[PDB]
């Protein structure tokens, strides 16, 4: 009656481990793409001012 | 008897924590989806412009 | 007892990481909303 | 007495059901996170091609 | 600024008696609904379950202030088998604008609560028969109402 | 034509749009703050 | 035995960009927290200044091993006027004991570092834009924490 | 007295003390190792 | 310009070295103090024993 | 440019302050070492008298 | 330049000597802790 | 602005020389007292076994 409960807790624990490493992966990717989008905004503003001058 | 009261409390505390984590994952997926629509529009902008300069 | 404590600690860790990630992706939404039309 | 045992079985049942709800919640979280990663892959490639495009346009000017 | 203000209140639960007590302590830095005037803040406390409003309670009014002090205690009768199924919704309103756009901000605690709100709820349930006081950043009512139309 | 300098009214098309493109933005930031508050996230401006 | 194990990691600093990079390489001979089982080691990297924790980072977990290989790189944004005021704290923990006594051992580098740790830090600052890898004997966390409550 | 062989219980006083006198020792050796590690000193046992 | 970057590095390297030396002197003084308490106790032991044999 | 000179004066100031910290650190080291030597003198004499004492006790036995 | 190099070398020498001395005094602490009460 | 710095370096150098000879002195004294404490432990164990036999 209470063995099933700790079995469920065990499964949940494993899935939480997987969610940990998923969160790390998506964090790193969001960082990299964040500064990539920074570069893109720099180049877009470069085209915007270089068009705006002439 | 007290073991079961306190344990029910910390069990549903774990459930509430897991529900907040779940909400974080759901909001992550929602936001990333929206930003995907955004990136679609952006890239059609600059490819309908890179085909305009080429 | 130990199973519940351990699982709670694991959840709390992933909630910290995900909190950071949500902030980062909100920065991402800001930047991408700038580039969406200008 | 009579009420204490009933309330005890009640709290037990709600605890088990709580672990089941945890299982559902972490499953749906896992699916959401996977979908998020796939989307970040697609959008990452899109971003590579946006960068290349803008650098080409500013190289043409 | 664009911020709504913060509310400090305490939470207390007694599992044996099934008594839940919210003491509204104070609020600070409340946003002004209109410019040029000052508010008459009061607080609503809705106990809620499955999206339906069980009991509603209200503090007194404090005129002409953005930093009210209340220390008013409200109690709800909630059995221990149900205490983990409820939500407490705390709203700060301007009595001067009653009948039109009332709410400055609001927050909720309990089932499907998140952040400081959840850690406060869990602090209460982890310290039975002990009042824990905590501060809370008010959130805009439309966001919180959207969050409240979902969970039970 | 003698008046071939036709009034290129795109300025009132890129302004009546960039107006809406700003309004929809404000609302969205509300949503964004709604997220930050819900989980207790201080934006980069703090500390 | 009574020894905690060793961690090998690399250090890199770029003064112009003000970028500090720690690549966690591997660990060997980690002490078992409990007898009969094996650990799930991971590594925490705290960048620290004036005794306050600035940024915290974590490696992935490697299950059932006392000799993990990581090769995971973490970067912190530290200006050159501040690079000589920080401390990098490297901790090896057992993920299986998360929520109780976690730490196997730890070490730190930078301000008020000593021995191999200091010669590693100085090697980094003396070889800009070049990663230097070095091994490090883990030290018990209470000793290192005592050492870390002192310096700024 | 007829039972003048009184139970000299000093054995449980020099043992309940030499027990603590050993515990305090273990802790201290930790501190000692804490020093050796901090400066990179191999104890005499090595080489 | 580079002279000052590199020299700042080796200057604070000298400071770190001196701080380690300083720590060595401080720990030396601490240990020797403790051992002084020890020697106090030891010598009272063997003088409260040499007065016991004499 | 404007930032380079500012950062330069900054590094200079921190260097001078670094030498001052060195001065304080070697002063406190010198005091610690002197105290250590004095203590080793006192304890050395104590050790002489411990040796003499034990040799007397084992000569009496 | 030469002043900094020389001072660093002097420091390093004294750090070597003091390292040896700290080992010796740790032996001293061991031995004296044995004799403290036995 | 930089003369004071080399003056400080000069002072530090001198004090380091003094710390060198202090470290040598205390090393020699620690050695001598180390083998003195060895003798003391030999005599203490001699009294301990000679008491332990009778
Ligand atoms: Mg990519
Ligand atoms: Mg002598």
């Amino acid at each position: 009656r209470e063995n099933e409960m700790d079995e469920n807790l065990e499964q949940v624990s494993g899935i939480i481990g997987n969610l940990r490493h998923m969160a790390l992966d998506m964090g790193n990717e969001i960082d990299t793409q964040n500064r990539q989008i920074d570069r893109i905004m720099e180049k877009a503003d470069s085209n915007k001012t270089r068009i705006d001058e002439a | 008897l007290s073991e079961i009261e306190t344990r029910h409390s910390e069990i549903i505390k774990l459930e509430n924590s897991i529900r907040e984590l779940h909400d974080m994952f759901m909001d992550m997926a929602m936001l990333v989806e929206s930003q995907g629509e955004m990136i679609d529009r952006i890239e059609y902008n600059v490819e309908h412009a890179v085909d305009y300069v080429e | 007892n130990r199973r519940l404590q351990q699982t709670q600690a694991q959840v709390d860790e992933v909630v910290d990481i995900m909190r950071v990630n949500v902030d980062k992706v909100l920065e991402r939404d800001q930047k991408l909303s700038e580039l969406d039309d200008r | 007495l009579e009420e204490m045992q009933r309330r005890a079985d009640q709290l037990a049942d709600e605890s088990l059901e709580s672990t089941r709800r945890m299982l559902q919640l972490v499953e749906e979280s896992k699916d959401a996170g996977i979908r998020t990663l796939v989307m970040l892959d697609e959008q990452g490639e899109q971003l590579d091609r946006v960068e290349e495009g803008m650098n080409h346009i500013n190289q043409d000017m | 600024q664009e911020k709504l203000g913060d509310i400090c209140f305490s939470l207390r639960y007694v599992p044996t008696a099934g008594k839940l007590t919210v003491v509204i302590l104070e609020a600070k830095n409340l946003k002004k609904m209109d410019v040029g005037g000052l508010s008459d803040p009061y607080v609503k406390i809705h106990l809620m379950q499955n999206g339906k409003r069980l009991k509603k309670k209200k503090t007194t009014i404090k005129k002409n202030t953005l930093n009210p002090y209340y220390n008013e205690s409200f109690s709800f009768e909630v059995p221990f088998e149900q205490i983990q199924k409820v939500q407490v919704v705390v709203t700060v309103l301007d009595y001067d604008k009653i009948g039109k756009n009332d709410a400055i901000g609001k927050v909720f605690v309990g089932y499907n609560s998140t952040g400081a709100e959840l850690r406060h709820w869990s602090d209460m349930l982890a310290n039975p028969r002990r009042p824990i006081a905590q501060w809370h950043t008010l959130q805009v009512e439309e966001e919180v109402d959207a969050m409240l139309a979902v969970k039970k | 034509k003698k008046e071939e300098e036709r009034q290129e009214a795109l300025r009132q098309a890129e302004e009546e749009r960039k107006a809406k493109y700003a309004k929809m933005e404000a609302e969205r930031e509300v949503m964004r703050q709604g997220i930050r508050d819900k989980y207790g996230i201080k934006k980069k401006e703090e500390r």
